RNA sequence: UUGAGUGCAGAAGAGGAGAGUGGAAUUCCAUGUGUAGCGGUGAAAUGCGUAGAUAUAUGGAGGAACACCAGUGGCGAAGGCGGCUCUCUGGUCUGUAACUGACGCUGAGGCUCGAAAGCGUGGGGAGCAAACAGGAUUAGAUACCCUGGUAGUCCACGCCGUAAACGAUGAGUGCUAAGUGUUGGAGGGUUUCCGCCCUUCAGUGCUGCAGCAAACGCAUUAAGCACUCCGCCUGGGGAGU
């Protein structure tokens, strides 16, 4: 029932689309659940891959606490 | 057939203005020199980072993509001199499909 | 003396002690105390009164120095986070942020062996 | 290990006609081709386990589809052999 | 040409080996502040500290495991595999129906792989911890509890070949009601369907009918109905001696 996020014909995650990125982080900094942001079954894969290429070249926090 | 790659690394606030240009023209020859087929440069974006590396907080975001065969050492050896070099923070070569 | 008046307090409390020492930013230690000092002793120095005494006997004296606001730090899961913190608003002081900070690791490290009893 | 390149090249010159990717000839020389290239990358990491196994699999194969071979015909079997230069 | 296999078109994956690389954390070290305790227990003690401790801030070193995503999810023949990127490399599944024409199944002796502990040779050593030491409880405690700590745990190449190595359920193949979720697909209608509905292939869980079972229960992922090939058993001890 949860709208999936790829409504959006999207296809290439690219791993530098911030914006695009930012829907599914923790406020804290962390990574949210499939059931929790309902997302598809594939798609929760590579979004993880993306976003841990993106912590290593500095386009995204470790931790966002301070 | 051949493979595709972005190579995309970071370059210190505190360059000049030629030693830039010479640096990115030195990775384009070493690129070259080994059989590989330079498509295009560009400078992603000045930014900033989420945190420090070394001493830094900013840094020019320099990408070039490139397609190779597969035994091409045209990466060995590019990786041989980014890691070893002094003005370049990191970088990241990936398969692009 | 010097009256620097903006610092920092920090929280440490385990389950079987409690400590606040309060320094300035960088911080070069200020002034501290524990209900280990308080005369208290052993099984009792995890109490959620042990905390009120030692954030008292910690802030009525670093004050004197010149000290208004103040920043929280809370490691420490124990007992006397809670009466911590209120102790220090009590006794007429500027608790204005308060950030947790408990070192959580990505798993690199071997815990002891459970315990038999 | 091989690519359609190699392996579209060879079934055209064991082919005995037009299109016989059944043919247990063609099938035996493309393992064998296969089994070669294998060969050097264990002989390159001794290790892989998990794909050594996968060799044993492609010569027991290739070793049913030889017998096979011979026991409907012998001088395609011995042609062959002499064509491809094996058996011990 | 239906079983098997190959071609052509697509799909997923903590399957394996090699080469580098990232952050968090614990600890040792350097320095600034800083004053009398810290740590531990059912209660206590041993212990470290006024040669300035715990705390706290900055930087350095080193080894190891990969927080969140994480799911009765995935892959592998089993043992098992989870940070990231690259070079080499195996296997499975759905579609089409080009092609060979039964090329199949099982498989004593043989060969290969084989958790953890263990041995050899050379490295490496942060945490943790058999042996060991000290402290406690006890009639006694060479044990449970606490403070330390050596081999080991890691890396390369050899060796050994064992687990409740478990679903205590050998392998191939075909037939016999349903309902319900979930991973990966291919088709058909509605269609912005990429958000529904219908048909089908492959795994993967829960409930349940015939049938079976000494009961407990199992039931298209049979422990039902049947054929083929292998292994094993015949009272408990003596003893896997």
């Amino acid at each position: 029932k949860v709208d999936y996020i790829a409504a959006n014909h999207i296809e290439y995650i690219d791993y530098k689309d911030t914006e695009l990125l930012k829907r599914f982080i923790s406020e804290r900094g962390k990574i949210l659940p499939r059931r929790v942001t309902g997302t598809g079954a594939k798609n929760q894969r590579k979004l993880t891959i993306a976003i841990k290429r993106a912590r290593i070249m500095g386009l995204l926090p470790f931790v966002s606490d301070e | 057939q051949d493979t595709k790659y972005e190579i995309m690394y970071i370059i210190r606030p505190n360059i000049d203005e030629e030693a830039k240009t010479a640096l990115v023209e030195r990775f384009d020859t070493i690129l070259k020199d080994n059989g590989a087929e330079v498509i295009e440069s560009k400078d992603w974006e000045k930014r900033r980072l989420a945190y420090e590396m070394n001493g830094f907080r900013e840094g020019i975001y320099h990408i070039v993509n490139v397609t190779s065969p597969s035994t091409a050492g045209a990466i060995n050896e590019f990786d041989r001199l980014a890691k070893i070099n002094d003005d370049i923070i990191r970088h990241m070569i990936v398969k692009v499909e | 003396k010097k009256n620097i008046e903006s610092g920092v307090a920090h929280i440490h409390s385990t389950f079987n002690n409690t400590i606040v020492m309060i320094t300035d930013t960088h911080g070069n230690a200020l002034a501290w105390s524990s209900a280990g000092s308080l005369g208290f002793k052993g099984s009792k120095k995890s109490t959620p009164f042990a905390a009120q005494m030692a954030a008292e006997a910690a802030t009525k004296v670093a004050m004197e120095h010149g000290l208004k606001t103040v920043d929280v730090t809370v490691k420490g899961p124990g007992s006397g986070r809670e009466a911590a913190i209120r102790s220090l608003q009590a006794t007429g002081l500027e608790v204005t942020a308060i950030r947790d900070v408990t070192p959580v690791p990505h798993n690199g490290c071997r815990p002891p062996k459970r315990r038999r009893v | 290990a091989i690519s359609q390149e190699r392996k579209n090249e060879i079934i055209k010159e064991y082919a005995r006609h037009e299109g016989d990717t059944g043919s247990p000839e063609v099938q035996i020389a493309v393992l064998t081709e296969d089994i070669n290239q294998l060969n050097e990358h264990a002989r390159t990491h001794k290790k892989d386990h998990h794909s050594y196994r996968g060799l044993m699999k492609k010569i027991g194969h290739r070793r049913n589809l030889l017998a096979y071979l011979r026991k409907t015909d012998i001088q395609r079997y011995r042609e062959l052999i002499q064509r491809l230069g094996l058996r011990r």
